[PDB]
């Protein structure tokens, strides 16, 4: 992989996910979308093996959406947390394990509170105020122990985010090719077009 | 490479006079790289209380584990499982994946309700169990850990005295140890009061 | 681990070290390696302890429905061909060790058995990492028509060997008796030569010495009435 | 580096009060070939020293014709070479010693066990270890491979720290050696009934006994032995 | 263990870790991992402790034969090459070292070149060398300017070296300071990592997923 | 192990050394190699203990099953039974096996099974690591119709050979004598056949 | 071959009778009496051995049986079923429990398997 | 294949104190589960007030121990009898142990004596020649049992005073010989309870202005 | 490695070279210039392990410099390669080879002609319009190949140069942080500060 | 191979058979193993057959020049140089030698060179791959002081044996008798020796 960060503010969950593909060596496309929409207030980023990172990430998705309809209820993040992590757990020991981790950004809309869940493929969960996975942690948690507050606007926390980005794009030896960035609040997800 | 110290972490468990302690330390870490301070160890089912090192996602399932069975247990036999009882659904579980193991050092901690009896136990990643009368250890710092029990131990100590020794004998063995640390937790725990401390210690 | 034992006149006796180790360390001091199979068919155990344990309790859960099954006394042949069939089953990846001693309506009997699954028979043995400076100690010291105390004697001489000499083993002899007619006893604890002395100091702490964030209690009691 | 071919195994030994004694099997094994039954292991320097040597037996004879010339060395513009100038067990070992350390810094070991068995000039007992590693180490008893965890235990339980030794007479720690080689005898698979003993006595000197055997064996209960388990 | 060190208006600012592990185990926390090659010249160690020590030491006596023969101070430029020019000699036998050599001289100004064991010899402005390397980069890119204070910069130097202390598992114990000048370094005192983190997070507001 | 089963004129005789060792340590010196799978058919076991053993109280199983529903088997249908055993699972055991029997029909019989799970009828067979030692003094010193003196006399000179030069075999001279008139066990000490 | 009876053979008849049920509480009715008697310190559990011959040895039949240390039963019906539900009771009071816990069942646990079993009987094909 | 290295096991400790230095060790030589001797000295008086240790493979220790003593002996002839200082003495086993560096000594090396304003010393070495001046030092197979304990009674590590809740630290009052002779022997007693390869006996350098002194006490032979 | 191109042109050689020093994880260095002056006209660019290329191509401007003062005479680019061939020639069964890739861009001022020299770390010299090292030239060639003309100006030449550029970045994963461009021609040696 | 040397009351016997494998393919059939390396010390070979020839040839000429200047060596001292030799260069060298002499002081001797490069002065000895198989034929069959007659018939019906049973071993029999008569050549064909 690449670099999925994700930052929990105030009222809502940031993901940053990075646009490249690359196949051992060219950069097939620049634009590619890490993440999947589990539910309305539900967004999952991932990174990791070819192939396995969308076949769990859908997998998940249509079980999230199967659990929609048959309840005509959303799941807390915190649900849909467990219920990935437990399929990951369980994926360890297979026959052949899927090699994907996550980021789970989701709004809770009983407690009105944004919640991080960091995921890695061995099934190892952890609610954080901001998280990543590989080697974007080694580059950004420094600058985000530093400014992090739990009360940050939206705006303050892509600032930041742009910060730890600019950090990446200086230091890291690849060329990721930038970041999507996504919103999940309140009134759900919502992608920034400018970044 | 070796899954016992991927995520790093220790327990450590001690007797008293008419009480017993567990304790364990925060962190959660991903080898060298430090990811959580909050990763707690130990968990209770009832009054009976276990702690857990090894593989993060092992921990965490065996907990999830021992309460679905701990729950179902209490249905059942309309009671509260005993630590000596649950110190062997913990050892039958684990040995029941003798070829396929749980990466973890478990550790049993709690007083029998009926007899008031302090009771601890440890275990390696398969399940032998290891019932000692002073102090039961686990984790990444285990050496530093056996180190200070042996040293600081004394027999039949009080509540307020067997957290001070418990938590100096953490403490200095997770300040020798790289992948431990990052915050600690001390339960100290008698009949029918259990108080839960969170210690001061280096953030390094 | 030092294991042995030592058949005699009227029956047999098997002793053990009390000394589990992780390595070089030393997890408990005081560990009982004298299981029994049944009332009066007792084993003990060497290598991977969990394995010697599981065995143990697997082969005497059904030794015991095959005692209730056949209205009789579980017989020590018995705990061995099912021992040795579990054994050999698993190729040695079950790493049990064990000497195993009882009496029964047909007699006073001592095995060993490997976790390949092969078994001996045999008046005098030893397993485990002592089983040497054991077995030195049985091969000058044992004679025919032993008697129960001297039987004793030669077995807890032979574990002493092994905690002086092994560094695998040490701490305390135990020992168990089977002797035909009677109940076995178990003798825990039988030799304590490695008592601790005491320490040059105390090292109880200052109460507030170590600092604090939190306080709170733990609700361990149930849901409550009212 | 190399292997070991043809090898010699256990060499035991201890102190006693006034002096020490040394044993060694004579047997050259060729792996599990018993091949050579007539090898002596045991090798006299002067009238105060014995050396015993375990392992690699080529080895072993490349250090008996080293020790054969330091006695002829020392001799040399030495008139005083059969009084205060004579060899002590403590030169001989540190030569060995250092032979052994060098060899093994070279990565080119003799691949052998070597215990120095003597008496000093002052009449003290003199008993220490080298191998192929340079590892050298002194103690009451005092045995090689096999020796080592069977040997040792036994002769322990005769002389078990310094102030035992005073308490040792010949008769007792001959008694012991003798049965510690049967005992090996038993339970080593590279071992032969066949053995030299050599006493080296502040008073006495050295005494040197060739064509010993193990005696006193038990094996009559062997007949009652029947089967693996159920046979009767 | 983590090392930096940086250029600027005042100089050098050479802040370290104190930390030394085996595995896991914690051998020491008060490590020196600045050595003192003269009192104009400083090396950072990182890698092989002996390797860094020894050779560092060496180099000081190889600049005292060079000021004795040329009766001039050694050039930091020249000083590194020696180092540098010693451990390609050795290139393939194992020697491991990342170190930076620090100096102020009046030719040359201050100056720092990464010397590595491999043979990389780097003339730099910001170096960081260690397993918490990438933490100490974060926090000295995002705030670094020529025109700081000696006092500013020697905080940075400290904070960078506190942020890779706190989330590197094998950085920690102190942090230790030195400003290097052209007349010469001057130390700047030993900072307990488990203080400066409490006092750092309390007067700064940082490191509030952390509970204290 | 030295192992060997030799035909006489009265029937067969079994012969074995009581030696077990794990690596160069004698982890029993009176070991009892030669194991009954029936009244009157015995076997000379070498290789894997555990698989010796196992492989014997298997046979032992379906030769008293046979016996139950078709009477006393013969030597080579016990053979057969080991080979069987020895063929179909080659892959994971090491056995080397010697089966001797006495038939009042056939009268004394030795089969060799060795690792690959082959049958050879013979008229003497020897086995295990101090066989080697001992082929071409058995060979020269066999002859057929032997009497049951000459028979031990053979067996035992041969094994004392056998033990004196290989270090994995030792200890007693067991034997198993299998004739019309019964089975007789015999053990000779080191004292006797060392002198030989 | 094959068990081709995978269907109950116990149904709820029109008026809710489970027949097969009814028809062997009438057999445990002719079955000779069993009782059983709670003290404070103690339970006891009696019954007559009504021995089918006097030649047979009536001491051989067990009728009382325990089935862990610290339980007991006997029954009243068909002896033969009792037997192996004895056999079925003992083994489950181990594979269900003592091998989990390290722990003989509470006597209202063992029970319970007992009466699982009977369930069971009474239900699959 | 031919392992030119071996692990005789053993433990030891260096303390230095205010006016005065101790170096212990135990007395138990080991090879795998067998002991080799009970009493095997591994702490030595090498002349010029210094005491040093060198653990770990005996043989490889024995050697360094031999060649410092001899540079001892060579500094004396060399430079007219002058007395190796314990800073002097610490650089000088620098460059014997990183002269093998491609070959190590297989050791872990402490020395202790004084240093020239007469204060307590200890220095401390990795096998290549690394040093470092400490003030306590464990060696060996239980180095991670002692000094964890050591950081909390020496220096008062996490210990805070009463009442203050964390906001005051234990002082670092000096420690008399006597207070650290009770440390090494229940640091090397709790040692010989948990570690397989630590027992027998404890052998005890002290180094003062008045000389070296020995003091020997029993441990577990278990 | 990284990022050497040469282009010869009409009356100059362009030589390009990436700016990034990267050590395993991080980025070190932004500016490095992986190039030496061999003599007033002739300059050498390299690429290879880290160590053993500025250690061999400081020795080989050392030699050329020493010869250069010796005869009071530049040696012809065609001569200066050689030499330097040679020396890598002698390197590769050596006990231990330097691993270093070279271009040498020469203006011949007797011939009044440009030279390409491309040499690898075997001692495989070829002369050439244009050249690379590593991967570089797997994405660049198909460019030069294209428009690649003999009576190119300079000019044009960092045009074609600037695609070149512009087509790695764009489909390479290593961030090279940019390149420093140098012309060499009649008037001696001279960098592009604006690239 | 299969090859031996035996002491009598004349002197001493050298024998051999004249097979030479690579892999299962002979390469000679008719090989000659019993080398001379001085008028009446001969040796036998086993092992590599350049290291064997090597270290032969190197003996020869030492011992050429060694009687130049000192006159007729020892027997010990043969077996000395072969040893030197193997000792010093045993990572190098594959070689089992049997060194054989006749002195008129000393008389008949045997010295057998095992791999390590060890010596071992013996009243026989036996060496090669079909060595192991005679162990016990003969340890049980040798006797000291026998004549000229019965020693031929000892080392051929030890040989017979060791080519009977050992594939490596094979061809005609070999024997070279050192006494002070002189020196004799024996040979013996597969239609002798096979029906023995
Ligand atoms: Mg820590
Ligand atoms: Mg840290
Ligand atoms: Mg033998
Ligand atoms: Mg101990």
């Amino acid at each position: 992989m690449d670099i999925i960060l994700g930052i929990r503010v105030q009222d809502s969950v940031i993901l940053a996910s990075s646009k490249a593909v690359t196949r051992g060596i060219s950069v097939l496309k620049d634009s590619d979308d890490k993440t999947r929409q589990l539910s309305p207030h539900t967004l999952m980023s991932f990174a990791g093996e070819a192939g396995d990172t969308v076949q769990f990430a859908e997998y998940i998705q249509a079980n999230i959406q199967l659990y929609s309809i048959r309840e005509d209820y959303e799941l807390s993040p915190q649900a849909v947390s467990s219920f990935v992590r437990q399929e990951l757990a369980k994926s360890i020991r297979s026959r052949r394990p899927y090699q994907v981790n996550v980021l789970i950004g989701g709004y809770d809309k009983k407690k009105n509170k944004p919640e991080l869940y960091q995921i890695d493929y061995l099934g190892t969960k952890v609610e954080l105020p901001y998280g990543a996975h590989g080697y974007s942690g080694f580059y950004t948690f420094s600058l985000l122990d530093h400014h992090y507050r739990p009360d940050m606007t939206t705006e303050e926390g892509l600032d930041l985010l742009k910060l730890c980005v600019q950090e990446l794009e200086k230091r890291m030896p690849m060329d990721f090719k930038g970041v999507i960035v996504k919103i999940v609040d309140k009134d759900g997800i919502r992608q920034v077009d400018d970044f | 490479s070796d899954p016992s110290s991927i995520n790093g972490g220790i327990v450590v468990a001690m007797t008293g006079k008419d009480c017993v302690a567990i304790a364990c330390d925060l962190r959660l870490g991903s080898q060298s790289l430090g990811v959580s301070n909050k990763f707690e160890k130990i968990f209770h089912y009832g009054h009976v209380f276990l702690g857990i090192t090894g593989l993060a996602t092992d921990v965490t399932t065996l907990n999830e584990m021992f309460r679905y069975k701990t729950n179902l247990y209490k249905l059942k036999e309309e009671r509260a499982i005993e630590p000596e009882t649950f110190t062997q659904l913990v050892s039958s579980s684990l040995y029941e994946r003798r070829f396929g193991p749980y990466f973890v050092g478990p550790v049993v901690a709690g007083i029998n309700s009926k007899s008031g009896k302090p009771f601890i136990a440890g275990f390696d990643l398969i399940g032998c169990i290891d019932e000692a009368k002073d102090f039961i250890v686990s984790g990444t710092a285990s050496d530093q850990l056996f180190g200070m029990c042996e040293s600081l131990y004394e027999p039949n100590l009080e509540p307020e005295d067997l957290f001070e020794t418990i938590s100096q004998a953490l403490l200095n063995a997770a300040d020798r140890d790289a992948l431990s640390g990052w915050g600690a937790v001390v339960y100290i725990i008698k009949k029918d009061e259990v108080v839960k401390r969170y210690l001061k210690m280096r953030q390094d | 681990t030092t294991i042995v034992g030592v058949k005699f006149n009227n029956g047999v006796v098997i002793a053990a070290d009390t000394r589990s180790t992780q390595g070089p360390i030393v997890a408990d001091k005081n560990c009982a390696k004298l299981h029994r199979i049944s009332p009066k068919i007792w084993c003990a155990g060497a290598g991977t302890a969990a394995d010697t344990e599981a065995v143990t309790q697997l082969i005497g859960s059904n030794i015991e429905l095959h005692s209730l099954y056949t209205s009789r006394e579980p017989r020590v042949v018995s705990a061995l061909q099912m021992l040795k069939q579990h054994l050999f089953k698993y190729q040695g990846h079950i790493g049990a060790y064990l000497i195993v001693a009882g009496v029964d309506p047909t007699g006073s009997h001592l095995f060993s058995i490997h976790a390949h699954g092969s078994t001996d028979v045999g008046y005098y043995l030893s397993l485990g990492s002592g089983s040497l400076a054991a077995m030195a100690v049985l091969e000058s010291h044992w004679k025919q028509d032993l008697t129960k105390e001297e039987a004793i004697k030669l077995a807890s001489d032979a574990i002493q060997a092994g905690i002086w000499n092994d560094l695998g083993s040490g701490s305390n002899v135990d020992v168990c008796v089977m002797e035909i007619g009677k109940d076995a006893e178990y003798l825990r604890n039988y030799l304590t030569p490695n008592v601790r002395e005491e320490k040059q100091k105390s090292y109880k702490f200052p109460r507030g010495t170590t600092a604090v964030l939190k306080e709170s209690i733990v609700n361990i009691c149930d849901i409550q009435e009212e | 580096t190399q292997q070991p071919i043809v090898t010699g195994t256990s060499v035991i030994s201890m102190k006693y009060d006034n002096g020490v004694i040394i044993a060694a099997d004579n047997l050259g094994s060729y792996g599990s070939l018993l091949r050579f039954n007539g090898v002596e292991r045991l090798i006299p320097v002067g009238d105060n020293t014995v050396v015993g040597i375990s392992g690699d037996i080529s080895d072993m004879q490349h250090i008996e014709r080293l020790l054969k010339d330091l006695v002829t060395e020392n001799a040399y513009d030495n008139p005083l070479a059969d009084a205060e100038e004579a060899l002590e067990p403590s030169y001989i070992f540190e030569y060995l010693a250092t032979v052994m350390y060098q060899r093994r810094s070279k990565m080119n070991p003799l691949w052998n066990a070597i215990i120095v068995a003597g008496v000093q000039s002052n009449g003290d007992q003199f008993l220490r270890y080298v191998n192929l590693l340079g590892v050298t180490y002194s103690s009451p008893t005092l045995a090689t491979g096999f020796g080592a965890h069977m040997a040792n235990p036994l002769l322990r339980k005769v002389v078990d720290r310094e102030s035992d030794i005073p308490k040792t007479t010949v008769q007792v720690a001959e008694e012991a050696i003798v049965n510690a080689m049967r005992v090996l005898y038993y339970r080593d698979a590279r071992s032969s009934r066949n053995f030299s003993l050599a006493i080296i006595d502040k008073n006495t000197g050295l005494t040197f006994k060739k064509n010993l055997q193990v005696e006193n064996m038990k094996w009559d209960f062997a007949k009652d032995i029947k089967g693996y388990g159920t046979q009767k | 263990t983590t090392t930096l060190a940086f250029r600027f208006q005042g100089g050098i600012i050479v802040a370290v870790d104190s930390r030394a592990t085996a595995g896991n185990w914690v051998a020491s926390q008060t490590v020196k991992a600045v050595i003192e090659i003269n009192p104009f010249l400083l090396g950072t160690m990182a890698g092989g402790a002996a390797d860094c020590q020894f050779w560092e030491t060496w180099l000081g006596s190889q600049c005292r034969l060079h000021e004795l023969r040329e009766k001039e101070r050694i050039s930091v430029a020249a000083a590194s090459k020696i180092l540098s020019n010693l451990v390609y000699q050795y290139k393939g036998a194992g020697l491991s070292m990342g170190t930076m050599i620090c100096g102020y001289t009046r030719k040359e100004g201050p100056t720092i070149y990464y010397v590595d064991s491999d043979g990389t010899r780097l003339k730099g402005d910001i170096f960081c060398v260690g397993s918490g390397q990438t933490f100490a980069y974060g926090v000295l890119d995002s705030n670094y300017k020529w025109d700081l204070s000696v006092e500013d910069a020697l905080y940075l130097g400290k904070r960078s070296i506190l942020a890779a202390a706190h989330r590197d598992a094998y950085s920690g114990g102190s942090v230790n300071l030195y400003h290097v000048t052209e007349d010469g370094w001057i130390y700047h005192g030993n900072h307990d990592v488990g203080e400066l983190f409490w006092k750092v997070k309390e007067e700064e507001g940082s490191f509030n997923n952390v509970i204290g | 192990t030295s192992i060997m089963a030799v035909t006489f004129k009265d029937g067969v005789i079994l012969g074995a050394d009581s030696r077990t060792t794990t690596g160069a340590y004698i982890a029993n010196r009176v070991t009892d190699k030669l194991t009954r799978v029936h009244d009157k058919i015995w076997c000379c076991r070498s290789g894997s203990a555990a698989d010796t053993q196992a492989i014997a109280d298997i046979v032992q199983y379906h030769l008293e099953l046979y016996t139950s529903q078709y009477g006393t088997p013969s030597t080579e249908t016990a053979a057969s039974v080991f080979k069987e055993l020895c063929y179909e699972n080659k892959d994971n055991l090491t056995a080397g096996i010697i089966v001797a029997g006495y038939d009042d029909k056939n009268k004394g019989e030795v089969y060799t099974i060795p690792l690959g799970g082959s049958v050879h009828k013979l008229p003497y067979a020897i086995a295990g690591s101090g066989s080697t030692f001992i082929y071409g003094y058995c060979d020269k010193n066999f002859r057929e119709n032997m009497s049951k003196e000459e028979t031990v006399d053979f067996i035992k000179h041969s094994l004392s050979q056998a033990i004196k030069w290989d270090g994995s075999s030792g200890g007693v001279i067991r034997m198993v004598v299998l004739t019309a008139a019964g089975v007789e066990r015999l053990i000779f000490y080191p004292d006797e056949y060392e002198q030989l | 071959m094959t068990d081709r009876y995978s269907f109950s053979l116990t149904t709820f008849s029109p008026s809710g009778k489970l027949g097969q049920i009814d028809y062997a509480l009438t057999a445990v009715k002719q079955g000779v009496t069993s009782l059983g008697i709670k003290a404070t310190n103690g339970v006891v559990i009696a019954t007559e051995k009504k021995s089918s011959s006097p030649l047979a040895m009536s001491e051989t039949l067990s009728k009382v049986s325990l089935l862990t240390p610290d339980i007991g039963a006997v029954y009243s019906g068909m002896g033969p079923d009792y037997r192996v539900l004895v056999d079925k009771s003992r083994k489950v009071a181990h594979t269900s429990y003592k091998r989990i816990y390290g722990e003989y069942p509470p006597t209202k646990l063992l029970v319970s398997e007992v009466a699982k079993i009977m369930q069971e009987a009474t239900q699959s094909g | 294949q031919f392992n030119p290295y071996g692990d005789n096991g053993g433990t030891i400790l260096g303390i230095a104190g205010e006016d005065f230095a101790v170096l212990a060790g135990d007395t138990r030589n080991i090879t795998d589960y067998s002991i080799n001797s009970r009493y095997e000295p591994k702490v030595f008086d090498c002349g010029d007030n210094i005491v040093m240790s060198a653990n770990g493979f005996a043989a490889d220790g024995d050697a360094l121990v031999k060649r410092f003593k001899n540079s001892v002996k060579w500094y004396h002839f060399d430079h007219n009898d002058k007395k190796l200082s314990i800073n002097s003495a610490a650089r000088n086993i620098q460059h014997l142990l990183y002269g093998k560096r491609f070959f190590p000594y297989y050791v872990h090396t402490i020395i202790a004596g004084l240093d020239e304003d007469g204060k307590g010393a200890v220095y401390s070495f990795d096998p290549v020649g690394s040093y470092e001046r400490e003030q306590c030092r464990a060696g060996g197979a239980a180095a991670s049992l002692i000094m964890p304990f050591l950081d909390n009674q020496v220096n008062f590590k996490n210990q805070y005073e009463p009442g203050t809740n964390g906001k005051v630290k234990k002082p670092l009052k000096y420690l008399s010989v006597e207070e650290v002779i009770k440390l090494v022997r229940d640091s090397f007693t709790s040692a010989t309870e948990r570690h397989i390869q630590v027992g027998d006996g404890l052998e005890i350098l002290i180094v003062t202005k008045d000389g070296v002194r020995k003091e020997f006490y029993e441990l577990k032979r278990d």
